[PDB]
C-alpha cells in the first residue's frame, strides 16, 4: 500500500525514483512598469491642488 | 517699457484734439504716467495705444525656441553625483531640522506681530525645510521615472 501510494516508490533494497526539488527561475524586473505607476501617482499627490 | 507719441498742434487748445468716438485710447487699457505728465504728455502732443499683431508663420515659430531634442529628455545625469547631492542635502537638512526643533519649542508667547520683527535677522528654520522637500522630491522622482523609461523603452 505504501509502495503504490505516491512518488518515491520502495521495495528493491533501497527507495528510489520520483525525486522532488525546485529550480527557482526569476527575472524580478517585470514590475518596473508597475513601479512607474507608483512614482507617477506620487507626483499626482504632489500636484493636484488641495 | 514702450511708448508712441503723436504731435498735436500747439495753436489749437480750445477745440478737441481727438473726438474719442469710442473708449479705446483713454484711461481704458492704460493710464497716463506722472513723468510724462511733467515734460509734456497731453500737452503739445499725445500718446497712442500699442498692440502686437502676430502672423501664424511666426506665431507657431515663436512658442518653440526653448525645447531640445530627444537626447535631453531621456538622459540620466549620473548616479555618483546624484548620490553625493542627496547626501549633501540630507546632511544640511539634519542641522536645519535641529534648528527647527528649538524654533518650534521656544515660540515665545507674545503674538507673531513682533515674532516677525525678531525674525527679520538671520533666523531661517520653518522656511528652508519645504524648499529642501521640493528640491529633493522633484529631483528624485524625475530621475527614477527616467530610469524606468530608459530601462524598458530600449530593451
Amino acid at each position: 500500500d505504501y509502495a503504490k501510494k505516491r512518488g518515491w516508490v520502495l521495495g528493491p533494497n533501497n527507495y528510489y525514483s520520483f525525486a522532488s526539488q525546485q529550480q527557482k527561475p526569476e527575472d524580478t524586473t517585470i514590475p518596473s512598469t508597475e513601479l512607474a505607476k507608483q512614482v507617477i501617482e506620487y507626483a499626482r499627490q504632489l500636484e493636484m491642488i488641495v | 517699457v514702450i511708448d508712441a507719441f503723436r504731435l498735436i498742434n500747439a495753436n489749437m487748445m480750445v477745440l478737441g484734439h481727438e473726438p474719442r468716438q469710442t473708449t479705446s485710447n483713454l484711461g481704458h487699457l492704460n493710464k497716463p504716467s506722472i513723468q510724462a505728465l511733467i515734460h509734456g504728455l497731453n500737452r503739445h502732443y499725445y500718446s497712442i495705444t500699442i498692440n502686437y499683431r502676430k502672423n501664424e508663420l511666426e506665431q507657431k515659430m515663436l512658442l518653440n525656441l526653448h525645447k531640445k531634442s530627444w537626447m535631453e529628455g531621456l538622459t540620466l545625469q549620473d548616479y555618483s553625483e546624484h548620490c553625493k547631492h542627496n547626501e549633501s542635502v540630507v546632511k544640511e537638512m539634519l542641522e536645519l531640522a535641529k534648528n527647527y526643533n528649538k524654533a518650534v519649542e521656544e515660540e515665545d508667547k507674545m503674538t507673531p506681530e513682533q515674532l516677525a520683527i525678531k525674525n527679520v535677522g538671520k533666523q531661517d528654520p520653518k522656511r528652508h525645510l519645504e524648499e529642501h522637500v521640493d528640491v529633493l522630491m522633484t529631483s528624485n522622482i524625475v530621475q527614477c521615472l527616467a530610469a524606468m523609461l530608459d530601462t524598458v523603452v530600449f530593451k
